[PDB]
RNA sequence: AUCAACUAGCCCCGAAAAUGGAUGGCGCUGAAGCGCGCGACCCACACCCGGCCAUCUGGGCGAGUGCCAUGCCCCGAUGAG
RNA sequence: AAACUUUAAAUAGGUAGGAUGGCGCGGCUGCUUCGGUGAGCCGUGCCAUGGAAUCGGGUGCUCCAAGUGGGCCAUUUUUGGUAAGCAGAACUGGCGAUGCGGGAUGAACCGGAAGCCGGGUUACGGUGCCCAACUGCGCGCUAACCUAGAACCCACAAAGG
């Protein structure tokens, strides 16, 4: 009847049983949240490659 | 929040270590990164602006986005199933750069070297390390040979 | 097969060879320790700690009574170190292997 | 099975004499038993 | 015939290091049952007094020792270091056998039933053999004489092999001594 | 020939509860107790071989003598709820 | 010295161990620099014996949705409590959801997880009768005139003689 309860007892289990998902690496890695200075750069370039 | 604030239990995990507190020699401030690098996130007690959750010092990750001032560092924080790669921002006095791949980085060199060597000659070779195993025979040119028996039980 | 069975042959008595010849110049011959082991699981699949759950999928003991050829190196001897509650190995000679 | 030249010479007397020798030198080494003189407390019970 | 030990000499060294390019060299006198448990155990003795662990340390030598006469009875000593329940003590053993390593099995027996010490608690600190005129066991001493004569107390009456052996037997069987 | 102390094995004293009473029971005393061993031996739906069922995986079968092709045949592993 | 520490373990933590790598050439920038100086990108050409061991098809991507959200025991770390078959946590395993062999009897102690059969061999545990297997081969100690004593948990014994 004590209503707080608390483990995680178990929880290593459901948490490796479909293993730790590890996110696919990336080629091309993602830019969002870099320096804007470097990205209106990094833009403008491929803007004016040939 | 919720009942741990960002600085907590860090009675020791941010403390300066003993006759290192003080000054922040310039060399924390003139090693330049990279973006790639592999660097190791240690919180600095005494500049205590960006920085790190208690939860990132002792860990490593690649530079992923370098600014004045400030490292953007991207490193794995494992919760629930699954990794999350969080990307923080620390204050360059909170980062050292990793000696990990010090051994990888001159060997590959050291690699790259020998299959060229062996493009040279006869161009067969194997450019892999083996783990330390079986130690071949050998004599031992015997030497005067030390008898120990067990000691006598002397209370005292 | 008829050279490897030479060879088997030339290896046993080269052995004995050098520790008598070890022995009589004074000192001692060392024999050049195993360099595979045989490791046959001896325990059932029942309340087993994880890591040792994934050691012996590795090892590919994965069913009591299996029996597996290793090679001895420090990766895997320390492998083993750690699973030995669960594992009985050794060094199999020529009639075991053949 | 009637008593051919089964094993005969294979060596020789100064061969097989050395190599008795070296034999009998690592036995002695073998059962060699330790001084004892290091332990002044147990001297007696150790009967050196 | 079997022996349930076996007195093996084991030889080993530390591993090779800068400095010390030899190491030096140990020599030990182990009972054990084989090999294995022999190496096993002097390693423990290498690393309670001499600091070398089997990681670092080598192996170059195990030998099996035997006995000079197994037809003759020779008076054993047997200085021995023991854990009882309560603390650590030495003992001093005299047997008479005809082997080292008949008078060892005797010693484990009787250290694990005069004290219920068992294997893994018993050291042999030193083992010789006292010869005759210089025992200091009762036990030992009143079997050095000669002339020497005492009947069966003890004698179980028994079928030479299981074969011949039934349940029931007519007649109460006829001991004497 | 012996005197005293210390120590530690088993046993004993320490050791008292109400239905009749529980090393599981009878019994056991060169044990059928205690400690250490040795030879065999007995015992699980556990391991191995073999037969069969099913699931899964992987194969074969057309100028068709050609087939419930949604079939048949082969290989391998596996089987708690 | 849990709310003291110079020192400082063990186990446990993170990262790296190449084909998602490098070097040359010639180009972009609205960033950067005293500056082709850097930073990055862009096009192209070359290389790169696969870059420790072992193992092996994958949640790799997504959709729809069930039940659950009362837990309990054990070895070890551990907080309150005098303690509890108590209350609360840490790592793992078990029962719950699970039969089967052993511990006489027991949900979680020991062995071990299963289609239905024939044959062989074992694990835990045993071989005096119940009860399948030895009144086996050996060596010691105990003699209990108290119910001597006789299984991991486990069904206790203490100080002391
Ligand atoms: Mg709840
Ligand atoms: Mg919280
Ligand atoms: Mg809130
Ligand atoms: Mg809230
Ligand atoms: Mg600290
Ligand atoms: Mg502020
Ligand atoms: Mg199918
Ligand atoms: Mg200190
Ligand atoms: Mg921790
Ligand atoms: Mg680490
Ligand atoms: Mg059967
Ligand atoms: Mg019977």
């Amino acid at each position: 009847a004590k209503s707080k309860n608390h483990t995680a007892h178990n929880q290593s289990y459901k948490a490796h049983r479909n293993g730790i998902k590890k996110p696919k690496r990336q080629r091309q890695a993602s830019t969002k949240g870099m320096d804007p200075k470097f990205l209106r750069n990094l833009r403008y370039s491929r803007k004016h490659n040939v | 929040p919720a009942g741990h604030g960002l600085r907590s239990r860090t009675r020791d995990l941010f403390a300066r270590p003993f006759r290192k507190k003080g000054y922040i020699p310039l060399t924390t401030y003139l090693r330049t990164y990279k973006v790639g690098e592999h660097v190791d996130v240690k919180v600095n007690g005494a500049v205590h602006k960006g920085m790190p959750h208690k939860f990132y010092h002792g860990r490593t990750g690649r530079v992923w986005n370098v600014t004045k001032r400030a490292i953007g560092v991207e490193i794995n924080k494992q919760v629930g199933n699954r990794i999350i790669k969080k990307r923080i921002h620390v204050r360059v006095e909170h980062v050292q750069p990793s000696r990990c791949n010090e051994e990888f980085l001159q060997r590959k060199l050291n690699n790259d070297k020998l299959k060229a060597e062996a493009k040279v000659r006869g161009e067969v070779i194997s450019t892999k390390r083996q783990p330390a195993g079986p130690k071949p025979g050998f004599m031992v040119e015997g030497t005067t040979i030390e008898t120990v028996t067990p000691i006598p039980y002397d209370v005292v | 097969a008829e050279q490897y069975a030479g060879e088997y042959e030339a290896q046993d008595k080269e052995l004995v060879q050098l520790k008598r010849e070890a022995r009589m110049k004074g000192g001692f011959y060392v024999s050049p320790e195993a360099k595979l082991l045989f490791v046959v699981r001896i325990r059932g699949i029942n309340a087993m700690h994880p890591k040792t759950k994934k050691i012996l999928q590795l090892l590919r003991l994965r069913q009591i009574f299996n029996g597996v050829f290793l090679k001895v190196n420090k990766a895997t001897i320390n492998m083993l170190r750690r699973v030995e509650p669960y594992v009985a190995y050794g060094y199999p000679n020529l009639k075991s292997v053949r | 099975k009637e008593k051919i030249n089964s094993k005969r010479t294979k060596l020789s007397a100064e061969e097989a004499s050395k190599i008795k020798a070296a034999g009998k030198a690592w036995y002695q080494t073998m059962i060699s038993d330790s001084d004892y003189t290091e332990f002044d407390v147990f001297s007696k019970w150790l009967g050196v | 015939v079997a022996f349930r030990f076996h007195q093996y000499q084991v030889v080993g060294r530390a591993l090779p290091t800068p400095g010390d390019e030899q190491p030096k060299i140990y020599r030990m006198k182990l009972w054990a049952t084989n090999e294995v448990r022999a190496k096993s155990k002097f390693w423990y003795f290498l690393r309670k007094l001499k600091k070398v662990k089997k990681s670092n340390g080598q192996m170059l030598a195990i030998n099996e020792i035997f006995e000079k006469n197994p037809t003759t009875i020779k008076n054993y000593g047997i200085w021995l270091r023991y854990q009882s329940r309560t603390g650590y003590h030495n003992m001093y053993k005299e047997y008479r056998d005809t082997t080292l390593n008949g008078a060892v099995e005797q010693m484990y027996t009787e250290m694990a039933s005069r004290h219920r010490v068992r294997s893994p608690c018993i050291q042999i600190i030193k083992t010789a053999t006292v010869n005759f005129k210089l025992c200091k066991r009762d036990n030992t001493k009143q079997f050095h004489n000669s002339k020497i004569k005492f009947p069966l107390v003890y004698q179980k009456v028994r079928p030479p092999t299981r074969k011949l052996k039934t349940t029931y037997k007519a007649t109460r069987p006829n001991l004497f001594m």
